[PDB]
C-alpha cells in the first residue's frame, strides 16, 4: 500500500512482542537498512541536527536529514564492514575539529 | 519466523504477527479468536462495512480498537498490540486482509492447503470424492498441503473443469480447447 | 481443396498436458503484461499465453513476473493462465533460408513454403575466446571506389554508417549486398558471402522493393532479409539482430563467410526504451534503457575472424545509426562509436554537392590503420589520403577572393580532379580491376590535362580502352592482386595511349 | 484470379461459421453434461499417469 | 458481455470503472456508460488486475457521476462503411455533421485493422503528377505513394492540400477519402463549400469522395481515432471494390499528440520530450494500414505540423522512415514572396532516379541541387563582402542560383485570389522543358523579378514585356 | 560474514535481489557465487533493501535464471590472483583465462577492495621516465611515478600508441608492466596478444616482461568495471611485497566511466548532469589514489581516455583532467596528415615542467618550440583572409622554421610496420633536445623540411638531405 | 478554446464572436513551443516589432511576417481593388532593398 519503516519485520514482531523503545530506539539507534553509504537508523527520536554519530563498524556518520521515523545518516568512511542491526551510539557532540 | 514470506502487500504484518505467536505456542487459537471478531466487526450493524476508510483521528482509532476489544475478551493479548500498531498507522481499509494472510500462514503450518476445482457447473460428488482420492495419490498432494475440493462456477469453462492448488493447475478444460481449434482455422 | 486443409488442421490441434505451473494475469496492454505466480520462470524463457499469445519473460520479481507479450495485445485477457514452454528462445539454422524472407521468430513471411533445418541455434551465443580467434587479412569490397580507396574494409570487422535518416542509408548498403555478387559465384565458399540483413523499424513496402531488386540484378540466391516491421512488437525488434547473429554463425562455424548489416540499431533501441520503461524500470541517458550498451556490445562481438583450428570462417558486422536531425554526441551514437573499429561517417551537404556516394574523410577514421585493402588498391591510393585532407585546408583559402600563389593552386586544380573521379552511380557493382587505373591516373597526374566536366566521361571510356588492346593489364591485377615494376610501367603506359576525351 | 483467391477464403470463413454452428448444438445438448463428464474421468487417468 | 461494474474514477477522460461480476473482460472492447448526454462509449485499452479497467473516453466528462452504472458492448467500435457512406461526413462514432441522417451501409466494420504482411506487399514505380514544377522535378510522386509534408500551420498548409485535392481527385475521379484530424471547424466549413461548388459533393447523387472529420476542440480520446475511423473507410475501398484511393491528412501530427496527453494518465511512463513510449507502435500500424497490396493501393498526402519548426525531436524523425517522399516546407521560404515554399535541397523521393522518372529529369535535377548548395555554401561570403569579390567560377553559378530562386513559385489555383495572381497549372513534361531552359542559359539576361510570382518557362517571357512598360 | 543459503527473489537482468533467511545476510562488498549453466556466477553485493534483502551487480552472463535458486556467500570479497608467475597469463572478472591456459598459477592471491595508502607513506617523485619519443619527450616530459594520460577522441592511434610504449620500455626495464584492458574489442585483444608475443616481451618460455588482463564488451556493465581494479591490484602485490617499481597500463579508461553511470541508474540511484554518475569524482579517485609513489615502490599508469568528439565541456573528460599530471592530446588531424604520431603539442600541458628538473636548457628549447609553431598557427588565419598583406621577413623566417619543426614532429615506429611498414627508432632525451636546439638557432634551417620527415636525432636529417640531393 | 470563435449560419442570426489572441515571445522568435501552438490553429500573424515601434509608428505593423489569408472575403470591392496586389509590392521594394545596400 505505502510504506513506513514501521512496516519493517524487526520494528513490528518486537512491538506485538510488548517490547517498547528503552533508549535503545530513542537515543540509541539501530541500523534498519544501509546502501550507496546512506545508513536509515531507527531511534535517536532525541539528536540535534548533522550531530555525530558512532557506528559498530569503526564509521561515523553525521544526519543531514531528519525524518519522522528513520534519521537518514550519510556514512563518512568505507562501506565495506557496514551492516545491518549496528548499535550506533549518540556520540551527543556536534561535529567539530581542534582550535587553537 | 515467518514459515516463508508470502504475501508483499500486507503480509508484512501477517509475518510479524505469526513470528510473535511461534513464540507464544498457540497460532491456531490466536487465528480463531481474530477471525471470530474479524466477522463480528464486519456484521457490525452501522459502520461495519460502512467505516473502514479513516477521516478522523489517530485517537479516535484507538477508540475503535478499545470499543472492538469489549466485543470480545479472548483475542490474545498478542494480537491486542497487533491492534495498536494497526491504529497508529490507521490502516483500516486492508485489516480483513491480515487476517485472511495470517490464515495462509497458519493453515500451511497445519498442513491443509485450500484448493478450488473450478468447472462449466457442478460437478458429481463421486466426481469430487475420485478427484480428492486421485490428487492424493499423486504427488501434487505430498501431504502437508492436503486440500479441501471447492468447487466454484465460472460461465467462462464451456466444459470441462480445470483444477487448481499451490502454483499446480491441471486443465482439461473446453474453452481452451475451442478458443485453440477456431483460431488455427481462422489463421 | 479447403475442405481437407481446414480438416487436417484439426486433426494438427488439440490436446494440454499435465502442467506444472501457473500463474493469473492482472496487469496487461500495450504488447506488455504482468502475471501473478510463476516459481519455474527462467529468465528469457518463453511462457505460452492461453490465448495464443506467446511472451519471453525479461523480468521476475517475488511480487509479479513481467512477461512482454509479442502477440496481439487484444487478444489476452486477465485472470487467464500461463504455461511455461520451458525453453529459452531459439531459431531452426539451416541451408534453406537461401533465397528467402524470415522475420523476428525464423519463420518464412514471404510465403514461400517450409524452411529446410539441418541445426537449431540459440540468439544468444555470444564472443569466442581470444585462442579460437585469429586477426583479419581478408580483402572485401563494397562497390564503391571512394570507400574502398579511403577505408580499410575487411571480414571479420565492425564498420559503422552514422549520419542523417532517409539519406540512402539503407542505399549504402545495397551497393555492396549487389558488390557480394563476385565472390559468391566463384567456386571457393571460403569466398562466398552469404549475407543477411536485418531491417528494424522500416514498413513492409521498403523490404518489398528492396527484394525487387536483388533478384533483378541476380543477387537474391545467397542473401537472407530478416524482418521486423515498424508495427511489429517490441521485443521481436529487440530480437531481430539477435537471431540475424545465430544465422550468420552457422556460416561461421562451416568455416564459410558471411556479412550481417544491422539497419537501424537506433530504432531497436526506441523499442527496448518503450519496453523498459513499462516494465516501469530506470533507464540510462535520454530514456534509452541502462542496459542498451550491453545490448550493442555484447552484440558487435560475435561477428568475429576464426583461427585455424575452428571453421576458419568469418561474419562481418555493418552497423546503421540513423541520426534524428544530426546528433553524433546522443547517447545511442556515442555508445556504438566507442564498440565499432572504423566509421563509414555519411555526410547530407555533400549529396546536393553531387558527391553521391557522400562521404566524409575526416568524420571517418580507421584506429589501427590499412590492413584490409587490396593491396594493387592500396599502391595506387597511396598519396589520395594526403592529397585529400591537404584539398580541404587549400579550397576554403582559395574561394575567399583573396590572392594566391601557384605552389596553393597546384592542392586546388589536383583536388577537385581526385574528387570528381569519386563520383559512381548507387546499385553499380565494380572490381579491383577497374579501380586500379582509375586511382593510378588521379595519383600520377594525368586527370590534370583532362577538364573537370569529362573527367566521368572518361573513367567509362579509359576501361573500354584496355578491353580491345591492354586487355593483359586489367588480368594481371585480377589474377596477382598486386602491382610489381612491371605492373607500373604497363600501366603508366596504358595511361599515356589514351589520355584524350 | 482475383475472384479464385476470394473464393478459397470466403470457403475459409464460412466453414469456420459451422464449426461455431455445430458447437452451439453440443452447448445445448445434454451431452454438455455427458461430455463434461468424460473430461472429469479423463483428469482421474491423468493425476494417476502421475 | 452481460457484464456490468460502476465507476470508480473519473480522472480527466480516461475514466475507470470496476466490474461486480467475476466474468473476466478483453482488451480493446468498448464499454457505454448510460449519461445524459444521450450515451457516452468508451474503450478499454489497459485492465490493471482486479478487475479494475480502464477506459479512453470520446466525448464529454461532464456530468459522469461517480459510482454510475454500465454494461459492456463486448467488444470494438464498427464504424459504418459502403456507398452510401459517401457525401456524408461521419464522426468517430459514426454520427452525421452534416446532417443527411444516420449513415448506411451492407458492412460495418472494427475500426482497428491487422496491418499487412510481407506476402500480401505489391510494389509500385508509376509516376504521379500534381503539375507542380519544384515537387515534380525534385521530389517526384508515384501511385500508391506515401508523401509527407512538414513545417508549421496557418501558413499555406490548409492551401496547400486543398491545391493537391483540386489536382489529384479531377486527374483519377474514382472513389477518395479526406480524413481530418484536429481539424480547424471554420476552415472545415472552406472545405465543405469549396467541394460542392468545384463538383467533388454531389448530394442529389452521390459524391466521389466519402469524409471524415474530428475536431481540436474535442477531448484527445477522441482525436486519437478519427484517424482509425477514416482509415477503415479507404480499406472498404481498397479492398472489397478493388481500387485505388486517395487519402489526406491535415495533420497528422495530431495522432502523435493526442496520444502524448492521455498517456502520461493511463499507467504509462512517457519518454524524454514527453512524447508516449508507444509513438512507434502506433506509428508503424497506421503506415503499414496505407500500404500497398495486391488489391489496392491508398496513394496518401499526409501534413505533419512540428513544433518550433524542430526535426530534431522524435515525433517527426520516426516518421521518416515510412515515408518513399518527401518535400519539406519552411515557414521562412514562405515569408520570402515565394510558394509553394517548398525547400529544393530538402527534398527527396525514392523515385527520382535515373531510369525512374527518366535520365533528362535526373540530369536537370541533379543540376539544381548543385548550383543551389554552392551558393548556400557562400552566402556569408556574398554578404560579408560583396559579389565581385568571389572568385569568377563562382561568379557564374551565383548568378544563375539566383534565378532558379525566384523561378520556383507557380501561384495557386485554389488560393489565386490571396496571391493576386492567376492559378497556374503546367505538365511534369512542361516543367522538364522549362527547368531545362534556364539552366541552358536561353532566358537568362532578364531581370529577377520576371521570374518572381510565376509558374514555368513561358509565363516568365510574357511579364519581360510586362516590366519593359 | 559466514556462508549461508539465500533465494533468489527478482532478476531484473544484471541486478539481482536475495532474500537471505531472518538475522543472516552477507556485508556490504561481499562475493556470492550461484550455480549456473554458464561457469559460476558471481555477484557482487552493492546494498541492503532491509529484511535481509541484498541487490547485487552481475560479473558474469545472466540467463536462465529461476526465483528460488540458491546463492552461497565466500564470507568475504572477490578474490583475484597475484603474483610474478601470473605474467603473460590471462585474468578477468573472475581471475579465469579467455585463451584457455585453464586454472591460474598463484602465489598469494588478494582483495580487489584495496582501502588506499595514506599520507604518511608518500614520497615526492623525482625518477624520470624517458619515452624515447621526440614530441613527448621535449613538449610534455613524463616523470616514472606519475600519472600519465594519453586524451584523445574516436579512432585516433591510441592502441597504436601504447604499442610502442609497451613493446619498448617494458623490456628496456627491469620493472614489471600490467596491461589491463577495459571493455575493449576482440579485434584488439586479439592483435595486442599476437603482437607482443612475437617481439619478446610476452614469451611463454621464462618470466614475461608485461602481463595481461582482458576484460571484454561482451561480458556485463558490472563485470566490465572492476576488471580495472582486478589489474590495480596486481600491480600492488608488486609494489608492496616484490618491491619493484611498476609501469602500469590501462586502456580506455571512458570504459570504466561509462560502465559506472550505467550501473548508477540501474541501482535506482539519481543520474546528475549530462548522464553522469553522482559518484564520477569518487570512483576515479579511488583508482587514481591506489596508484601511487610510496617508499614501498612505485606504480606509474600511462591512461588512454575516451573524450567525445574532440569536446571537454562534457563533464566525465573534465573531471579526469584534473587526476593526470601530464596530459597529451593525439588529435585526430595530426594522424591524417602522415604525421605519426599523433600528439599535437600546444595542447599538451605537463606539471613535471620546471626548468631544474629537466635542467634549464630543455624548458627552455621547448618554449621557443612553443612559441615558434603557435605564431604560425596564428598567420593562417591572416594568409587566409588578407592573402600576402600585413607580413614581413620576420614572419617568413618564422613560417619557414615553424614548417621544418611540424615536419620534424614525426618518428616511424616498429609496430606501425602494418600501418605504414616504416620500422622503428629510439631517440634518446638528451639528444632530441640538442637536435631541436640545433634548428632553432638555424643552423638546419637550409635542410629542406621533408628531410626532417620520419627522422630521429640530427644524424638523420644529415642523411635525409643526401638522398633528396641524390 | 479558440475554435468557439466562429461567424455562424444565418439560421443562428449570422451571429460573430472574433477571436483576437495576443501572444508574448521570447525576444522576438516566432519558434518555440507556446508560439507554434497558437500558430497551427490560427491563421496569419500580426507580427510586431520593436525597431518600427520607436521609431514612430505607435502601435508598429510588420508586413513581411504578416499576413491574412482568409482575410479577402470579408473585404469589400473598393478595398479590394485599390488594395491590389499591393501586399506583394511592398514584398518586391523587401528584394530591392535587401542589395540596394
Amino acid at each position: 500500500t505505502k510504506a513506513q519503516p514501521t512496516e519493517v519485520s524487526s520494528i513490528l514482531e518486537e512491538r506485538i512482542k510488548g517490547v517498547s523503545d528503552e533508549a535503545n530506539l530513542n537515543e540509541t539507534g539501530r541500523v534498519l537498512a544501509v546502501g550507496d553509504g546512506i545508513a536509515r537508523v531507527f531511534g535517536l527520536n532525541n539528536i540535534q541536527a548533522e550531530e555525530l554519530v558512532e557506528f559498530s563498524s569503526g564509521v561515523k556518520g553525521m544526519a543531514l536529514n531528519l525524518e519522522p521515523g528513520q534519521v537518514g545518516i550519510v556514512l563518512f568512511g568505507s562501506d565495506r564492514l557496514v551492516k545491518e542491526g549496528e548499535l550506533v551510539k549518540r556520540t551527543g557532540n556536534i561535529v567539530d575539529v581542534p582550535v587553537g | 519466523p515467518p514459515p516463508v514470506r508470502l504475501f508483499g502487500v500486507e503480509g508484512t504484518y501477517a509475518t510479524a504477527l505469526y513470528q510473535a505467536a511461534a513464540k507464544n505456542s498457540s497460532i491456531d487459537a490466536a487465528f480463531q479468536s481474530l477471525q471470530k471478531v474479524e466477522s463480528t466487526v464486519k456484521k457490525n450493524p452501522k459502520l461495519g462495512h460502512l467505516l473502514l476508510n479513516p477521516a478522523l483521528s489517530l485517537k479516535d482509532r484507538n477508540s475503535v480498537i478499545d470499543a472492538i476489544v469489549e466485543t470480545h475478551k479472548n483475542l490474545d493479548g498478542y494480537v491486542v498490540n497487533l491492534l495498536k500498531v494497526l491504529s497508529e498507522n490507521n490502516r483500516l481499509g486492508c485489516f480483513e486482509k491480515i487476517a485472511s494472510d495470517f490464515g495462509v500462514l497458519n493453515d500451511a503450518h497445519n498442513g491443509l492447503l485450500k484448493g478450488t476445482v473450478t468447472s462449466a457447473e457442478p460437478l458429481d460428488p463421486k466426481s469430487f470424492k475420485r478427484i480428492e482420492k486421485a490428487l492424493s495419490a499423486s504427488k501434487l498432494v505430498g501431504q502437508g498441503k492436503s486440500l479441501k475440493l471447492e468447487n466454484v462456477v465460472k460461465p467462462e469453462i464451456k466444459g470441462g473443469l480445470i483444477v487448481e492448488l499451490g502454483d499446480k493447475t491441471v486443465d482439461l478444460s473446453i474453452s481452451t480447447k475451442i478458443q485453440k481449434l477456431n483460431k488455427v482455422l481462422e489463421d | 481443396e479447403v475442405s481437407s486443409i481446414l480438416e487436417e488442421r484439426i486433426k494438427g490441434v488439440s490436446d494440454e498436458a499435465n502442467l506444472n505451473e501457473t500463474g493469473r494475469v492482472l496487469a496487461v496492454g500495450d504488447g506488455i503484461a504482468r502475471v501473478f505466480g510463476l516459481n519455474n520462470i527462467q529468465a528469457e524463457e518463453l511462457v505460452e499465453f492461453s490465448s495464443g499469445v506467446k511472451g519471453m519473460a525479461l523480468n521476475l520479481e517475488p511480487g509479479q513476473v513481467g512477461i512482454v507479450l509479442f502477440g496481439s495485445d487484444r487478444l489476452v485477457k486477465e485472470g487467464e493462465l500461463v504455461k511455461r514452454t520451458g525453453n529459452i528462445v531459439d531459431v531452426p539454422v539451416g541451408p534453406g533460408l537461401l533465397g528467402r524472407v524470415v522475420d523476428a521468430l525464423g519463420n518464412p513471411i514471404d510465403g514461400k513454403g517450409p524452411i529446410d533445418a539441418a541445426g537449431r541455434s540459440r540468439a544468444q551465443v555470444k564472443a569466442p575466446g581470444i585462442l579460437p580467434r585469429r586477426s583479419v587479412h581478408e580483402p572485401v569490397q563494397t562497390g564503391l571506389k571512394a570507400v574502398d580507396a579511403l577505408v580499410p574494409i575487411g571480414r571479420g570487422q565492425r564498420e559503422l554508417i552514422i549520419g542523417d535518416r532517409q539519406t540512402g542509408k539503407t542505399a549504402v548498403a545495397l551497393d555492396t549486398i549487389l558488390n557480394q555478387k563476385r565472390w559468391n559465384n566463384g567456386s571457393d565458399e571460403s569466398k562466398k558471402l552469404y549475407c543477411v540483413y536485418v531491417a528494424v523499424g522500416q514498413k513492409r513496402s521498403t523490404v518489398a522493393q528492396l527484394v525487387q531488386t536483388l533478384e533483378q540484378h541476380d543477387a537474391m540466391k545467397y542473401s537472407i532479409i530478416v524482418a521486423a516491421t515498424a508495427s511489429e512488437a517490441a521485443p521481436l525488434q529487440y530480437l531481430a539482430p539477435f537471431t540475424a547473429a545465430s544465422i550468420g554463425e552457422w556460416f561461421r562455424d562451416n568455416g564459410k563467410h558471411a556479412l550481417i548489416v544491422y539497419d537501424d540499431l537506433s530504432k531497436q533501441a526506441v523499442a527496448y526504451r518503450q519496453l523498459s520503461l513499462l516494465l516501469r524500470r530506470p533507464p540510462g541517458r535520454e530514456a534509452y534503457p541502462g542496459d542498451v550498451f550491453y545490448l550493442h556490445s555484447r552484440l558487435l562481438e560475435r561477428a568475429a575472424k576464426l583461427s585455424e583450428k575452428e571453421g576458419s570462417g568469418s561474419l562481418t558486422a555493418l552497423p546503421v545509426i540513423e541520426t534524428q536531425g544530426g546528433d553524433v554526441s546522443a547517447y545511442i551514437p556515442t555508445n556504438v562509436i566507442s564498440i565499432t573499429d572504423g566509421q563509414i561517417f555519411l555526410e547530407a551537404e555533400l549529396f546536393y554537392k553531387g558527391i553521391r556516394p557522400a562521404i566524409n574523410v575526416g568524420l571517418s577514421v580507421s584506429r589501427v590503420g590499412s590492413a584490409a585493402q587490396v593491396k594493387a588498391l592500396k599502391q595506387v591510393a597511396g598519396s589520395l589520403k594526403l592529397f585529400l585532407a591537404q584539398y580541404r585546408e587549400v579550397a576554403a583559402f582559395a574561394q575567399f577572393g583573396s590572392d594566391l600563389d601557384a605552389s596553393t593552386k597546384q592542392t586546388l586544380v589536383r583536388g577537385e580532379r581526385l574528387t570528381q573521379l569519386l563520383k559512381q552511380n548507387q546499385y553499380s557493382p565494380l572490381a579491383t580491376e577497374e579501380q586500379v587505373p582509375l586511382i593510378y591516373a588521379g595519383v600520377n597526374g594525368h586527370l590534370d590535362g583532362i577538364e573537370l566536366s569529362r573527367i566521368g566521361e572518361f573513367e567509362s571510356s579509359f576501361l573500354s580502352y584496355l578491353k580491345s588492346n591492354h586487355n593483359e593489364l586489367l588480368t594481371e591485377i585480377r589474377e596477382k592482386g598486386e602491382l610489381s615494376k612491371e605492373l607500373l610501367a604497363s600501366l603508366k603506359s596504358a595511361t599515356e595511349s589514351f589520355v584524350a576525351t | 484470379v482475383r475472384y479464385e483467391a476470394s473464393l478459397r477464403q470466403l470457403e475459409q470463413r464460412q466453414l469456420a461459421k459451422s464449426v461455431i454452428s455445430r458447437v452451439q448444438s453440443e452447448l445445448g445438448n445434454p451431452k454438455f453434461q455427458e461430455k463434461v463428464l468424460q473430461q472429469s474421468i479423463s483428469e482421474i487417468e491423468q493425476l494417476l499417469s502421475k | 458481455t452481460p457484464i456490468t461494474g460502476k465507476v470508480t474514477a473519473v480522472i480527466g477522460a480516461i475514466v475507470d470503472v470496476h466490474f461486480e461480476q467475476s466474468e473476466l473482460p478483453a482488451i480493446l472492447n468498448a464499454l457505454e456508460i448510460k449519461t445524459p448526454q444521450g450515451k457516452l462509449v468508451l474503450e478499454v485499452a489497459q485492465h490493471l488486475g482486479e478487475n479494475t479497467v480502464r477506459t479512453i473516453a470520446m466525448d464529454g466528462t461532464e456530468g459522469l457521476v461517480r459510482g454510475e452504472k454500465v454494461l459492456d458492448t463486448g467488444g470494438p467500435i464498427s464504424v459504418p462503411v459502403g456507398r452510401e457512406t459517401l457525401g456524408r461526413i461521419i464522426n468517430v462514432i459514426g454520427e452525421p455533421i452534416d446532417e443527411r441522417g444516420p449513415i448506411k451501409s451492407k458492412l460495418r466494420k472494427p475500426i482497428h485493422a491487422d496491418p499487412p504482411s510481407f506476402a500480401e506487399q505489391s510494389t509500385s514505380a508509376e509516376i504521379l503528377e500534381t503539375g507542380i514544377k519544384v515537387v515534380d522535378l525534385l521530389a517526384p510522386y508515384a501511385r500508391g505513394g506515401k508523401i509527407g509534408l512538414f513545417g508549421g500551420a496557418g501558413v499555406g498548409k490548409t492551401v496547400f492540400i486543398q491545391e493537391l485535392i483540386n489536382n489529384i481527385a479531377k486527374a483519377h475521379g474514382g472513389f477518395s477519402v479526406f480524413t481530418g484530424v484536429g481539424e480547424r471547424t471554420r476552415e472545415g466549413n472552406d472545405l465543405y463549400r469549396e467541394m460542392k461548388e468545384t463538383g467533388v459533393i454531389n448530394l442529389e447523387g452521390e459524391s466521389k469522395v466519402a469524409l471524415v472529420f474530428g475536431q481540436m476542440n474535442e477531448p484527445p480520446g477522441a482525436r486519437a481515432r478519427v484517424a482509425l475511423t477514416g482509415l477503415t473507410i479507404a480499406e472498404y475501398f481498397r479492398d472489397e471494390e478493388g481500387q485505388d484511393v486517395l487519402l489526406f491528412i491535415d495533420n497528422i501530427f495530431r495522432f502523435t499528440q493526442a496520444g502524448s496527453e492521455v498517456s502520461a494518465l493511463l499507467g504509462r511512463i512517457p519518454s524524454a520530450v514527453g512524447y508516449q513510449p508507444t509513438l512507434a507502435t502506433d506509428m508503424g500500424l497506421l503506415q503499414e494500414r496505407i500500404t500497398t497490396t495486391k488489391k489496392g493501393s491508398v496513394t496518401s498526402v499526409q501534413a505533419v505540423y512540428v513544433p518550433a519548426d524542430d526535426l530534431t525531436d522524435p515525433a517527426p524523425a520516426t516518421t521518416f522512415a515510412h515515408l518513399d517522399a518527401t518535400t519539406v516546407l519552411s515557414r521562412g521560404i514562405s515569408e520570402l514572396g515565394i510558394y509553394p515554399a517548398v525547400d529544393p535541397l530538402d527534398s527527396k523521393s525514392r523515385l527520382l532516379d535515373a531510369a525512374v522518372v527518366g535520365q533528362e529529369h535526373y540530369d536537370v535535377a541533379s543540376k539544381v541541387q548543385e548550383t543551389l548548395q554552392t551558393y548556400k555554401s557562400l552566402q556569408d561570403i556574398i554578404a560579408i563582402l560583396g559579389m565581385d569579390e568571389l572568385s569568377e567560377q563562382d561568379k557564374l553559378t551565383v548568378e544563375r542560383a539566383r534565378k532558379i530562386q525566384r523561378f520556383l513559385s507557380q501561384p495557386f489555383a485554389v488560393a489565386e485570389v490571396f496571391t493576386g495572381i492567376p492559378g497556374k497549372l503546367v505538365r511534369l513534361k512542361d516543367t522538364v522543358a522549362s527547368f531545362k531552359a534556364v539552366l541552358e542559359g536561353k532566358y537568362d539576361n532578364i531581370p529577377e523579378h520576371a521570374f518572381y510570382m510565376v509558374g514555368g518557362i513561358e509565363d516568365v517571357v510574357a511579364k519581360a514585356e510586362k516590366l519593359a512598360a
